[PDB]
């Protein structure tokens, strides 16, 4: 009668992520109904369904003003690991995992006055030798053209290009799977006024939120800061 | 989420978790 | 303006096709991320005799740079179970312990506390005296012995004892009719209970508990801290890792 | 426009308190209007005004604070109606939250103030209802929002669950006056328990 | 049966202190018991509280420890036949639990007090 | 036995005010419990304790009382009981009636007092809605009155309708001890009008 | 009197709304709350040899500032099944035992008692010997070994042997004919048997002995003895506990 | 009340406890 | 008589026990 039974040998470990339950001590307790509003299922949901503003220099907006042209007002490397995705929630978020796939959206909205105007151009840039540096470069790429004063916000999508499935969260010293390209923002034209004395300079804010088809998979513990 | 065992109920649902009202 | 694609128009985008969904979302499900052992916590035994104080299980307003502390902040209100595991790892000698029986106790939300040795074992001579408090009965007291042991540890699964129906991880007002500056993010009973843990090892060792949260909700999603600082302007953090170019 | 905060309000009481509960009709919680600051040049962004409703208002809510005032307990929502008033020529946003259960405060507790948000926060203060106050578009935000909080009911002494965060995200630039910051806010679905003893 | 009087019984909520006389009280939920009319009267202090559940072992006034008050006046002193007889009479006071009462976590004894 | 005093209470809203009404619900206008005095065997037939309602004891009204204090106009009726202490060795009665707009009162207006009745009132105050308390029969008096007054509402702070009036008709006699009088006043079916400024 | 609110009428009362379930009594179940090991007893083991005495399980007329001693005294007639833990704590150095075999014999009510060792094992010259009623048979012999023992311990079910259909755990009257201040509230059999623990550890180390009650019924409820002393006229008492203002 | 895994029954319900009459 | 688990016959009927003819 005694079952005969044999004791593998990973036998006395502890395993912290077994799919398995431990032994209950205290049954039977019926918790009271929990109503409450607000409830989230899933983080992608909430990375989907908000935005969250860049950090470009430590301010949540890039400036236009009356002198600009050529030179790039706003550039980022596509990795999650960029600088001006830093306070963001889906930056954030990204540091519990380590791949993502998917694309992201930015939306810039033009702050400056009714009586300012200014027109940008917008560019994704793919992984190349070294980035833009005018316009007139960049242009060769993917770009929309926003005409404030047409629609004063502008939603652009930062495409998935890559030959992997997924790519990494956390980059370093550049790679195949690291970064994805960049994404520039440039003066079509100086910011115009009705009154320089007045209006000199607009911001534009740009936030992000993950993309339709963004996901996060691998989730990771965290290493030392830095 | 994270209970893929066949014996995840070996103790009933009732003395396992809690039980919503 | 325009939509979609290549004429360059003002407001006009180029198209985009969707990449199709492989990983389906699984890994971002709240519950499934946070029904998995933390080491969260690493305690120090008391001694059988005297009058010790139980150790709250609360794990939420944590600064703790490990991956449970934030994610335990993200939301503004939590509901989920428990289930722990205890360790137990000699700081000496292990030869310095012989028997080393460590007695746990576990506490429901709002149970009374205080506790001093009374209960007597006699044996030849020289007897034992444990807690009034560690004794097995209405609450579960669970009873392992270091020495010889595989795994110096033990474990079990415990529910949400709170009397609120959701744990508040803010709170925007005071626990207290006397509003003091100690009360303040607070409200009684926001936790998993309280333990207490026991044994005449006490000195020659420590714990190291980790929290499971089986069945978990998460309401009202909040900003999530960084994690890292910021880099320089128009550059990317770079961290070692798997893959790196060698 | 207008936006519902997490979901729509509800009439239905407390089901945790076994003693009568008064429903206040619109006429007895009416409605309140406040002027929360002015919006200043100097200021930069991530600075916010912090309003915790009511609490350091309540006694400028004439009717509804009479009957609060006498009972112990109370389940209610806000309508509340952010405002500005800027011309034009001025530029600059502000970022007006509905956040359940905020804190920083450090303890000014239940008190209308200014503070400066962290960075990390004025960022993502958009993962709360909210609405974005652009000021060459819009000059209003709408945000009505329901109950919240850990139990059925509570203290409005000793809680606010609902407390709006008016943030600076784009610095105030354009003609040299400033903007005034304007505030509607209405008691909605209120429900009172348990009265007081008498003030003597 | 040759006495009377006549009792108001209040509930009093959490509050900064208690009241100290019955115009006071009688703001609250109270009840007004005329002996005389029934010998017996039963009076039910409620539940009201933000939490589904309170504690059993109060400590320093916290928001799940107390619920208030129970007090009973006398609105108006005893009256008798003759007062040399009976000068005093006593109101006996029964607990039972209520309709929606429930106790939930068995704990064990901890070090008498 | 309860006598209404003219008619039954109604709940219509009062026809000269175009302004938004508030019905009190019965948990809002509660209920109130006052010792009126002690009748003693000094005092003659003809005394009688004055209680116009209520303007003297407003401010114990507790909830109503704060919902009353905060509004220009109300429409209401009362339901009260008046209850005597006494045991079945002692003789007397005393005559309670509900008078609409009474007076005497030397005006110590809308102040509960004790005043001496002039003979043709003490005699015919039965003619207004009333009950006797004979003491060798019973204990309680019950009246229940409907708003009542010149115009559809009135302001209580000038005006108070309703006034009971406690008579004695045959002294007291019997054991030495007084006997305590004592009242219920419950508002019925109160209607507030026009919110008055905040306190500052 | 009138009944339901907000007239103020002499005898009439305010309307309560009563509140919905939640828990459901369970909690408050007797069989519920018997159903587990609770720590009654602690005892000491006889020396193999010699005339030893059983132990006589008796959990009912308990002074014990514990759960089960004010539980057990609730009601007036008591009938379950039992349960027992038996576990062995050293009270001196664990490497005293080598070997450390324990034999536990189980009496059924009224099993006879008397005992003295009679069972000789021999081996190379040294013999030992062990009781006349430790010996495996009739009634349960359990033998378990303390020396490398992870849990130094034993347990079995065991049934309501008595012979009474009920236990008096209150009884108005004698057990014997020969009416003795002793055999006052008596009762012969009122019980669930006897234990024998027998070793040549006995100096060494004591036992610990847990009883679970499966099966409880509980018949005529009686008054609950107080637990706490009376707080002042007028006031709380106050404990310490989980919630407590910090 | 008490007894809930699903092998509470490993042993026949005339082994494991008592049987009432 | 006396074998009352489920696990009895963990072992067939003739490996067991012997076999009356």
């Amino acid at each position: 009668a005694p079952i005969r039974v044999v004791s593998v040998p990973e036998s006395d470990s502890f395993m912290s992520s077994v799919p398995d339950n431990s032994t209950p001590l205290y049954p039977k307790v019926v918790v009271p109904p929990r109503q409450v509003p607000g409830r989230f299922t899933n983080f992608i949901d909430v990375a989907k369904q908000t935005y969250s503003f860049c950090s470009i220099s430590g301010k949540p907006y890039f400036e236009v003003t009356n002198t600009s042209g050529d030179e790039p007002l706003f550039q980022m490397d596509v990795s999650l690991s960029a600088a001006e995705l830093h306070g963001t929630y889906v930056a954030s978020l990204s540091s519990f995992f380590a791949q993502y796939r998917g694309s992201l959206n930015f939306n810039f909205i033009f702050t400056g006055a009714a009586a300012t105007k200014a027109k940008f151009l917008v560019a994704f840039v793919p992984p190349h030798s070294a980035a833009p540096k005018t316009r007139d470069e960049a242009m060769a790429c993917i770009h929309a053209v926003w005409d404030v004063g047409l629609n004063s916000a502008f939603s652009f999508n930062v495409p998935y290009s890559s030959p992997a499935d997924f790519m990494a969260v956390y980059s370093a010293e550049a790679t195949v799977v690291n970064v994805s390209g960049w994404l520039q923002v440039y003066a079509l034209t100086a910011l115009t006024s009705t009154d320089i004395a007045v209006n000199s300079k607009g911001r534009v804010l740009v936030a992000v939120s993950a993309g339709p088809d963004f996901s996060l998979r691998h989730p990771v513990d965290l290493p030392d800061k830095q | 989420g994270n209970s893929g065992s066949i014996v995840q109920n070996f103790y009933m649902q009732q003395y396992q978790n809690s039980i919503d009202a | 303006v325009t939509n979609v694609g290549e004429d360059g128009e003002p407001g006009e985008t180029e198209p985009r096709h969707a990449l199709s969904p492989v990983d389906m979302h699984v890994h971002t499900d709240v519950s499934f991320l946070l029904d998995r052992f933390f080491d969260v916590e690493t305690l120090e035994l008391s001694n059988l005799t005297g009058s010790p104080a139980t150790h709250v299980l609360d794990p939420f307003g944590s600064t703790a740079q490990l991956a449970w502390a934030r994610l335990l902040n993200t939301c503004t209100y939590f509901f989920s179970d428990l289930e722990l595991s205890i360790q137990f790892k000699f700081t000496t000698t292990p030869s310095s312990v012989g028997e080393g029986f460590v007695w746990v106790k576990w506490f429901p939300v709002g149970a009374p506390t205080k506790t001093t040795d009374a209960w007597q074992l006699e044996g030849g001579g020289n007897s034992v005296r444990i807690q009034q408090l560690a004794v097995a009965g209405m609450s579960p007291t669970v009873v392992f012995k270091i020495a010889g042991s595989r795994s110096q540890a033990c474990g079990f699964s415990v529910p949400y004892t709170s009397m609120w129906r959701v744990v508040p991880v803010f709170y925007n007002g005071w626990g207290a009719p006397t509003k003091e500056k100690a009360t303040y993010n607070w409200l009684p009973g926001a936790h998993f209970g309280s333990i207490l843990l026991t044994s005449d090892a006490h000195d020659k060792g420590g714990c190291y508990l980790r929290y499971r949260f089986p069945r978990a909700n998460m309401y009202c999603p909040r900003p999530i801290p960084p994690a890292f600082t910021r880099p320089a302007d128009k550059t990317r953090h770079k961290f070692p890792t798997n893959i790196n170019k060698q | 426009g207008t936006t519902y905060c997490y979901s729509k309000p509800d009439g239905r009481p407390p089901s945790t308190v076994s003693d009568p509960v008064t429903r206040l009709g619109p006429t007895l919680s009416r409605h309140y209007t406040f002027k929360v600051g002015e919006w200043p040049h100097s200021q930069s962004h991530g600075h916010a005004w912090i309003c915790p409703l009511p609490s350091d208002k309540l006694k400028k809510m004439g009717s509804f604070h009479e009957v609060v005032k006498a009972h112990h307990l109370v389940k209610n929502g806000w309508d509340v109606v952010v405002q500005v008033n800027a011309s034009f020529a001025h530029s600059g946003a502000l970022c007006v939250a509905a956040v359940p259960e905020y804190e920083h405060t450090h303890e000014k507790a239940l008190k209308w103030s200014e503070l400066e948000e962290p960075a990390y926060t004025y960022q993502q203060l958009s993962v709360f209802p909210h609405q974005l106050l652009n000021l060459r578009t819009n000059s209003s935000v709408h945000l009505v929002m329901p109950y919240i909080g850990p139990g059925p009911t509570t203290n409005l002494t000793l809680h606010n669950p609902w407390t709006i965060v008016i943030l600076i995200l784009s610095e105030l630039t354009g003609p040299g006056q400033t903007v005034p910051v304007t505030m509607s806010v209405a008691p909605i679905d209120a429900m009172v328990n348990g009265p007081l003893p008498n003030p003597e």
